[PDB]
């Protein structure tokens, strides 16, 4: 729900939504409060344009989430939480 | 010098004998020891001993005998905040910070030679 | 570098007790008593027989 | 150079930060990956080819489209010097790194000077074999120190068993029946003799 | 729980069993797979 | 019991601390063989990498 | 591949018990040219079984002796024979040695295996090295409980019919059958289908086997017989401190009583501490139990195989001088004095080692 | 191995392990002033004190007899330390000792002094013997050094180095040359040159490489069994 | 006065520093010439021996190299408090006041 949650004239892309609504079904949000679940978000986002743009590439051009491309996301979502500054206490 | 093959051992593990029949009777009860003489052999009292002073102060002695290991023990013994010569790596935070501290300072290498490659002409 | 390396001279020699010998040792133990005995008693009587003497 | 260029990279971050147990290593641990997927970022976005024949008939300024591809291909000969950078990076790598490297080899010396005095042990034991099969004065030469120390406790007169042994487990094992069992308190010797005696307004001390 | 109590009451698996090595399901696939590929 | 106890005694729950002479031992009476391993490994893994 | 090389043939049905040949594993040793080790398993069980344990680092036994992993007849891939007579085995292993070049061997074994171990150095010492018995004693096993089982599972295993049974009429014999994990687990792999999917049979003979545990008697394999005489070379016993098959209390004297050198509990006989567990007979499985037999397997091997009697170690070889018999050599002019027993080479037999380095000897002088 | 089975073996009368106040009948008990008229006791406060004075004294007169080598005497103070840490390192409570313990350590270590003050102590006649030892090995490395001859030590470490060389010239599916490898290397180099100082070598074949050496051998005729009987 | 040196007898030399800079270097010289000493550099005047690997044991054997450098003839008692560079420095400041007031040397 605080996933889902929208500003107004902030349209997102199609593929970064993709990653950003894996994130939330598969758990890894049930660490960070809540409150910073929405901020987590931009920046997730401005992490993974900025490092892991092959990975945004491939997600786009052919449309499908591959096996290796859950892998490298499965990992750096529980990684990146740890890294960035945020209230891991549930 | 004669080192023979690595790969063969001592030919004393290699000889060996068989038993026939008759057989001596006799047991031996002790191991034979006329001459009282054990030399270029270490003592077995050695054998599970906790890390302690002796560990650093022999190290230095062979560190000393290297022109690389004379420069770490200088260094240590005077430029080195510790309270104690044993030791201890629980946690790799002096380490971090000295990578840190080194790759962060080559950061702007590639923008500097973009600088110079961009301030060369205009484009127009 | 480490080939140019040497060695420096060491001691010759280190204090010789005028009083202790291997022989005659100057502190007292339980081992040394043991070295004199089985000199004594001397080695194990070792039979090359198939059989016990008696 | 795109594929599997960076798979060995991130197998030493890992150990590195998982060896990292306080907050602050862990802090630096991530300040570490930043740097490194920072350098580690790929760019790629399939740069396009200019071709100024195309512009230049279709229609341009004249001079315009020659002068943009002469000076345009000016700059594409300009490329950095990667070898400048490897020679450097060599030579010399930092202060703070020194600092460790001379720290971290005095560690592990010692360290190694632990294991080869482990490693010896069991070497030297292979030519023991057998223990109740030695005689007394041949077991004492290999464990060479006992004799020394079987020495002191005689010349000091310290002649009850295991008076200076913190765990005296011959002890422990002679007692597991007697009566009133105990062992001897530690390094009593048999001529100390700490007895009190006083006087009161009662008989016998009392 | 009480259903499963109720219940209750190959080359590849042999071999690791040998070795005492605790395996996984899936490591048994991969080594199956990996024979056939 | 000064035989058995000096090579029994020690336990793993515990330190083990040296005595006078395994210092004396382990400094001035170590072998050729010892000499040999700590500077093979000083130099493999110290200087050689 | 390289370090685990098993030799691969048929079974062959022997009249003769001449005509046998043994089949086995062979695993090679990490230099070049060391003494060799036959081990026999248990009856009945998968020489693949003693693999990890011959090839494991932390013990590191192939460091000392190349090791022979081999079947006894009637069992594995060796040929078959009705007769189990120790004499008759003992005498395959000697032709085995012969065919496969080994002057002579460490021989080892597990339960029943050990006592075939021991036998062969009773009847062929001259060969042996040394015998290193797992489990096992020289003894009459008849009726201890412990093979009374393994003597009634192997005759419940007469009653399959593989050509009418299905493969799960055979899974649930075992289970109801065979109560013990470990002998079920040993029987169902050792069930083998020949090629053609013909029919599905044991790779040990059930017939013949059965009929020697049945009958029980003197040719029993439980039985150990006066017949077998004494063992003059080294042995040494290791086995659970509560075992089924080798109870301390007993089972300790025929050791002393079949081996003429063995000296005694400590020193060639050992007990390893442990529970009361019916498993504790397959020590390789346990970690605990295993350490304790590597490291005592390693001692042996390293310091008293191979020696000869009146020395206590192979430390002694060269330095101790054994007292000589009067009138025992066949010069006259001979004075008669104490001397250094001449130890060979483990296969200088099928080598010319000697040959060779008597020319280099020369060569010195 | 072997463990001890039996669970009350550290078990004393006054507790589990307790090597520092053993029960006995005669136990301490207080003292009051208003009802205590004379008191004849031993204990005092001056065990500190002699505690420290003890160590300057075994310390400076131990090293008397050094002659001046540093290296020994940065060793003894190590075995010095060692010595005086065993009240306060041990697993013995020595604070709950029964009549004290700092007086019972300070004059036990007052009569090692004695025969420190002689020169009779056998923790010195060990260091004189261990280090002559150490020095005629020393001096011959350096009498061979100076000669230009190479030491028997330095052909193993350049022998050693060259073995590395080879085996790491065939890891390439693997490139973790581990500390374990390194060792069992040198161990095998170590029994090969172990058994080479009784059976030195003299050919090609190497260190006690011949099987001539093993057969049938006799004393010499001028060095018989002097012990025993020969037949 | 003469002593052992490697084996070599050499004449023992006795200062007299007599002044406040010479006393704070030669303590800083004998702290640091001490095999015990942990981070030689980082030590001042007020650093504390512990933080730099010295115990009690090891505070004695610095004592008795002051003996052998300046002559005194120091007490069991004064010992144990010499913990820190500042503490030496003060007790030979204290040793040369007594010395020029009273004309002799303290009680040892
Ligand atoms: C003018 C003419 C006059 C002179 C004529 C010339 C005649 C001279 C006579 C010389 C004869 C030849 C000498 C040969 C050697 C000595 C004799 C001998 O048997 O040695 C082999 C015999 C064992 O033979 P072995 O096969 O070579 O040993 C194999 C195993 O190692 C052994 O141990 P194991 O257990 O592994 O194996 C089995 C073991 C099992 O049996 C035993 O081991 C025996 C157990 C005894 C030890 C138990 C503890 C007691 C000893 C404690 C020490 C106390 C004495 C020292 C303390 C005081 C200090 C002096 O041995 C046996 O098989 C049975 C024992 C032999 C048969 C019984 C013999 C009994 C008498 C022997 C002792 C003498 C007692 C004093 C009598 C003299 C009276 C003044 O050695 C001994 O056991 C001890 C020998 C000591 C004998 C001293 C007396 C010498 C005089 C001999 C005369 C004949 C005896 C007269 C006594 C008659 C009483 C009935
Ligand atoms: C032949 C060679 C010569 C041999 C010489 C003598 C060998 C002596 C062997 C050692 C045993 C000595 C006995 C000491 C008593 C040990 C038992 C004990 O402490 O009591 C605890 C006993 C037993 O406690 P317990 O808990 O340990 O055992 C209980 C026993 N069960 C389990 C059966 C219930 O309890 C007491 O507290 C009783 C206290 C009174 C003890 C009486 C001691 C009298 C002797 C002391 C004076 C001797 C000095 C002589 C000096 C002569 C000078 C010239």
């Amino acid at each position: 729900v605080e996933m889902l949650k929208q500003n107004q004239y902030t349209p997102m892309k199609v593929e970064e939504q993709v990653c950003i609504i894996f994130a939330g079904v598969k758990g890894f949000l049930d660490a960070l409060v809540t409150s910073e679940v929405l901020k987590f978000e931009k920046k997730f986002l401005e992490h993974v344009r900025t490092n892991h743009s092959a990975l945004l590439k491939r997600i786009r051009d052919s449309g499908d989430l591959s096996e290796v491309d859950t892998n490298e996301l499965n990992t750096i979502i529980p990684l990146f939480i740890q890294e960035g500054g945020f209230k891991l206490k549930a | 010098l004669q080192w023979g093959s690595l790969a063969e051992r001592p030919m004393v593990d290699r000889v060996m004998s068989t038993s026939t029949w008759p057989v001596p009777y006799y047991q031996r009860l002790f191991k034979a020891y006329p001459i009282r003489e054990k030399k270029d052999k270490m003592s077995l009292l050695l054998s599970d001993i906790d890390i302690d002073d002796t560990n650093w102060y022999q190290a230095k002695d062979f560190l000393r005998g290297s022109f690389r290991g004379r420069q770490i023990v200088d260094y240590v013994e005077n430029n080195i905040a510790s309270n104690t010569y044993i030791l201890i790596q629980q946690d790799v935070a002096n380490m971090a910070k000295a990578y840190v501290h080194d790759i962060c300072g080559y950061i702007d290498v590639a923008n500097k030679e973009n600088v110079r490659i961009l301030s060369k002409g205009d484009l127009i | 570098k480490e080939n140019t390396g040497s060695m420096k001279k060491p001691m010759a020699k280190a204090y010789e007790h005028p009083y202790n010998s291997e022989h005659h040792p100057l502190n007292f133990s339980a081992v040394k008593i043991a070295e004199t005995f089985h000199d004594f008693i001397g080695p194990e009587q070792v039979s090359p027989h198939y059989e016990s003497f008696a | 150079q795109a594929p599997g260029n960076q798979d060995k990279i991130l197998k030493w971050i890992s150990t590195l930060s998982n060896k990292a147990t306080t907050g602050e290593s862990r802090s630096y641990c991530t300040q570490l990956s930043s740097l490194v997927s920072f350098y580690n970022k790929q760019h790629v976005e399939q740069i396009p080819t200019i071709d100024f024949n195309e512009w230049k008939s279709v229609i341009s300024t004249q001079g315009l489209v020659d002068k943009v591809k002469e000076n345009y291909e000016s700059l594409i000969k300009e490329q950095y010097n990667t070898d400048a950078i490897s020679k450097q990076i060599s030579s010399a790598s930092s202060k703070a790194l020194d600092d460790i490297e001379n720290e971290l080899s005095f560690h592990a010396a010692i360290w190694l000077n632990a294991y080869a005095d482990y490693t010896m042990f069991l070497f030297e034991l292979e030519e023991y074999n057998d223990p109740n099969d030695y005689l007394m004065h041949e077991n004492f030469d290999f464990f060479r120190g006992l004799e020394t120390e079987l020495e002191e406790l005689t010349e000091t007169h310290n002649y009850i068993p295991g008076a200076k042994d913190d765990v005296n487990l011959r002890g422990y094992l002679a007692t597991q029946f007697a009566w009133g069992k105990k062992v001897i308190s530690f390094y009593r010797h048999p001529a100390d003799d700490f007895k009190c005696a006083k006087a009161t307004k009662n008989m016998l001390g009392r | 729980k009480r259903l499963l109590e109720k219940l209750n009451t190959l080359e590849v698996e042999n071999i690791l069993k040998r070795y005492h090595i605790n395996y996984t399901q899936a490591l048994i696939d991969e080594l199956v797979d990996w024979k056939t590929g | 019991t000064h035989f058995f106890n000096r090579r029994h005694s020690s336990s793993q729950e515990f330190i083990r601390f040296r005595t006078y002479t395994e210092v004396l031992l382990k400094i001035s009476a170590y072998n050729d063989f010892f000499y040999v391993l700590n500077n093979y490994y000083y130099n493999q893994k110290l200087i050689l990498k | 591949s390289r370090i685990i090389n098993h030799l691969r043939g048929d079974p062959v049905y022997q009249d003769n018990t001449k005509d046998v040949s043994l089949r086995g594993t062979f695993l090679r040793g990490k230099y070049d040219d060391l003494p060799t080790m036959i081990f026999f398993t248990e009856a009945c069980d998968l020489t693949a079984n003693w693999i990890p344990f011959f090839t494991n680092p932390q013990y590191d036994i192939l460091a000392h002796r190349n090791v022979w992993l081999l079947n006894p007849r009637n069992f594995g891939n060796s040929d078959r024979h009705p007769s189990f007579d120790l004499q008759e085995m003992s005498d395959d292993v000697m032709r085995f040695m012969y065919s496969q070049k080994i002057s002579m061997a460490t021989l080892g074994g597990h339960g029943i295996g050990g006592k075939i171990a021991l036998a062969v150095g009773c009847y062929h010492a001259e060969r042996v090295t040394g015998v290193f018995s797992i489990d096992s004693s020289p003894m009459d096993q008849r009726y201890h409980e412990a093979f009374k089982e393994f003597k009634g599972y192997v005759n419940a295993l007469t009653e399959i019919n593989f050509k009418t049974w299905s493969d799960k009429d055979v899974k649930v014999f075992l289970k109801e059958n065979i109560k013990d994990p470990k002998w079920r687990s040993i029987f169902t792999n050792n069930i083998s289908k020949n090629a053609k999917t013909q029919s599905d049979s044991f790779n040990f003979e059930i017939n013949y086997l059965n009929h020697n545990l049945n009958f029980n008697k003197a040719d029993s394999l439980g039985n150990w017989a006066v017949k077998n005489g004494i063992y003059t070379g080294r042995a040494h016993f290791i086995f659970p401190e509560y075992s089924r098959w080798v109870h301390l209390a007993t089972n300790t004297l025929p050791m002393h009583k079949v081996c003429a050198r063995v000296k005694g509990f400590g020193h060639d006989i050992f007990y390893v501490q442990g529970d009361e567990n019916p498993l504790n007979h397959w020590v390789y499985d346990f970690e605990n139990y295993a350490n304790v037999v590597a490291s005592k397997l390693n001692k042996f091997l390293h310091s008293y195989d191979g020696v000869h009697a009146l020395l206590k170690d192979r430390t002694e070889i060269g330095n101790f001088m054994i007292p000589d018999r009067i009138k025992s050599r066949n010069d006259s002019k001979h004075i008669y004095g104490d001397y250094s027993p001449a130890h060979l080479h483990h296969n200088w037999r099928f080598n010319h080692i000697y040959e060779k380095h008597d020319e280099l000897d020369k060569k010195l002088n | 191995g072997y463990k001890i089975r039996n669970k009350s073996i550290f078990w004393t009368r006054a507790g589990w392990k307790n090597n520092w106040h053993p029960k006995n009948f005669n136990a301490p008990r207080p003292s009051y002033g208003e009802f205590t008229m004379g008191i004849r006791c031993r204990n005092d406060h001056h065990s500190f004190l002699r505690y420290v004075q003890t160590y300057r004294n075994m310390s400076r007169h131990c090293k008397q007899y050094f002659l001046g080598d540093k290296q020994l005497e940065e060793t003894f103070i190590l075995g010095l330390r060692s010595l005086f840490l065993v009240p306060y390192d041990s697993q013995c409570l020595t604070d709950q000792i029964k009549h004290g313990g700092e007086r019972r350590f300070v004059d036990q270590l007052d009569r090692d002094f004695e025969l420190i003050s002689y020169n009779t102590h056998p923790y010195q006649l060990f260091t004189y013997t261990v280090r002559n030892e150490h020095l005629a090995w020393k001096n011959e490395q350096y009498e061979k050094i100076q000669k230009g001859e190479k030491t028997f030590e330095q052909e193993l470490l350049d022998y050693l180095d060259e073995q590395v060389l080879a085996e790491k010239a065939k890891l390439r599916d693997g490139q973790n040359f581990s500390i374990e490898r390194m060792t069992e290397i040198a161990l095998h180099v170590f029994r090969k040159a172990r058994a080479g100082k009784v059976r030195p070598a003299q050919d090609v074949r190497g260190p006690d490489g011949n099987v001539n050496d093993f057969l049938e051998q006799r004393r010499p005729f001028e060095h018989p069994n002097p012990t025993g009987v020969t037949h | 006065l003469t002593q052992y040196v490697e084996g070599q007898i050499v004449n023992r030399n006795q200062l007299t520093l007599k002044k406040q800079e010479d006393i704070e270097q030669y303590v800083l010289k004998l702290v640091r010439g001490y095999f015990r000493t942990t981070n030689k550099q980082g030590l001042n005047i007020n650093s504390v021996l512990q933080d730099h690997g010295l115990d009690e044991f090891d505070s004695i054997e610095l004592a008795m190299q002051v003996e052998e450098d300046l002559g005194y003839v120091i007490s069991a008692e004064t010992i144990p408090v010499l913990n820190k560079v500042k503490h030496f420095v003060n007790y030979i400041n204290h040793v040369e006041q007594f010395k020029a007031e009273n004309g002799k040397a303290p009680i040892a």
